[PDB]
């Protein structure tokens, strides 16, 4: 019913920039909560980031302040990650997840995306 | 975004007399209670300085506004002179009187 | 608090508009041949927030 | 009585004189695709005072993250929309209410 | 703490016979109301019926009364309604509320129940 389609993924340089979107298509509304995840190979998923529409309940992870930038296209039903100043550990394989954060309830990440790669090197992927 | 607006007939303008020191004692009494802003004042002829007589006066109520706000704190206005054209010491400031 | 402008010279701009805590209630008394005090302002966070 | 009404958002005196009035509204107030622009207060540090207002948007710190501004976790912004769908059980449905 | 279950409804002919169950369960009681609300589709809340523990000041519309019959079992903690010479408008959605209703303040509806439909149709529902 609903899929997740990102973009944006590749290598670029330590201290680069990068920009991963990811379109929804298939959900309802209300109260959408898109998040983006990152795998360590060898570790489980790390939170990324987060956002809700136009509920601005925003998270960044503690040791990314100000590396990412999260934003919205409610229009496009897209969402951005902007990535600035990529040090070497920020290599991981990115996916964005969709879900609703009730804030009288929780949030519950109910679909999942294919995803995209991040590639933090000196010669490239 | 903003709930509720009042006018009425003024009750600050009762001076007396034209030159003692301080003439004209007004004491308002404020309380905010249950979501009712209670306003009681009562005004005393009365000339000297450093005011505050040893008198006993009888406050009687003015308004009961239904606001239902916190209020913690709270501030006083003043009409000040504009020093820009007074004669005195007139360059760009202000200037008050005695109250 | 006092609102007098008139010194000797020394120290003029001698004046009283502090933010006050309100407290329970409050007893307001004003003394002037003048209508300097005009009114009040009450809240708890006096810049757009309440 | 204690809740969420009662408690963030509005509050009768315990010595209340007055006549509570309240009707179903699911005609005027819920419509097909949602009728979102009815809210309520839902976090709140302490509950109000009785009749007393509170129409505050600052954002609700609700687990132990210091959160100062729009970023952070477990932080909500205290208001929350009804989702009055004409569908609702009657439980849920809007209700006009004069005191 | 308490719960209103609804039963008995469903679709007839017009002239025929219902009978709609309301079970109340959560009331120290006192002065409980039990009542029936109708909810025509487009419109709003009306009011259909009520009787109290015992007290029997029942009400009934005016467009509503003769058709209609309200009773109690206070062993049981049930009321019903009786329904009989169905006319068309009697298609709607019934709603069982309980309250309070007291001769010297006044009434208050506290609770709602999940509620049943009743169908006045020459094909059934």
């Amino acid at each position: 019913q609903v899929q997740l389609v990102e973009s944006g993924g590749g290598s670029v340089q330590p201290g680069g920039s990068l920009r991963l979107s990811c379109v929804v298509s298939g959900y309802t509304s209300s109260s959408r909560y898109m998040g983006w995840f990152r795998q360590v190979p060898g570790k489980g998923l790390e939170w990324v980031s987060g956002i809700k529409r136009d509920g601005t309940n925003t998270y960044y992870a503690d040791s990314v302040k100000g590396r990412f930038t999260i934003s919205q296209d409610n229009a496009k039903n897209t969402v951005y990650l902007q990535m600035n100043s990529l040090k070497p550990e920020d290599t991981a394989m990115y996916y964005c997840a969709a879900g609703s954060w009730y804030n009288q309830w929780g949030y519950s990440m109910d679909y999942w995306g294919k995803g995209t790669q991040v590639t933090v090197s000196s010669s490239g992927q | 975004n903003c709930t509720f607006e009042y006018v009425s007939q003024p009750f600050l303008m009762d001076l007396e007399g034209k030159q003692g020191n301080f003439k004209n004692l007004r004491e308002f009494v404020f309380k905010n209670i249950d979501g009712y802003f209670k306003i009681y004042s009562k005004h005393t002829p009365i000339n000297l300085v450093r005011d505050l007589p040893q008198g006993f006066s009888a406050l009687e109520p003015l308004v009961d506004l239904p606001i239902g706000i916190n209020i913690t704190r709270f501030q006083t206005l003043l009409a000040l002179h504009r020093s820009y054209l007074t004669p005195g010491d007139s360059s760009s400031g202000w200037t008050a009187g005695a109250a | 608090f006092h609102a007098i402008h008139v010194s000797g010279t020394n120290g003029t701009k001698r004046f009283d508009n502090p933010v006050l805590p309100f407290n329970d209630g409050v007893y307001f008394a004003s003394t002037e041949k003048s209508n300097i005090i005009r009114g009040w302002i009450f809240g708890t966070t006096l810049d757009s927030k309440t | 009585q204690t809740g969420k009404i009662a408690d963030y958002n509005y509050k009768l005196p315990d010595d209340f004189t007055g006549c509570v009035i309240a009707w179903n509204s699911n005609n005027l107030d819920s419509k097909v695709g949602g009728n979102y622009n009815y809210l309520y207060r839902l976090f709140r540090k302490s509950n109000l005072k009785p009749f007393e207002r509170d129409i505050s948007t600052e954002i609700y710190q609700a687990g132990s993250t210091p959160c100062n501004g729009v970023e952070g976790f477990n932080c909500y912004f205290p208001l929350q929309s009804y989702g009055f769908q004409p569908t609702n059980g009657v439980g849920y449905q809007p209700y006009r209410v004069v005191v």
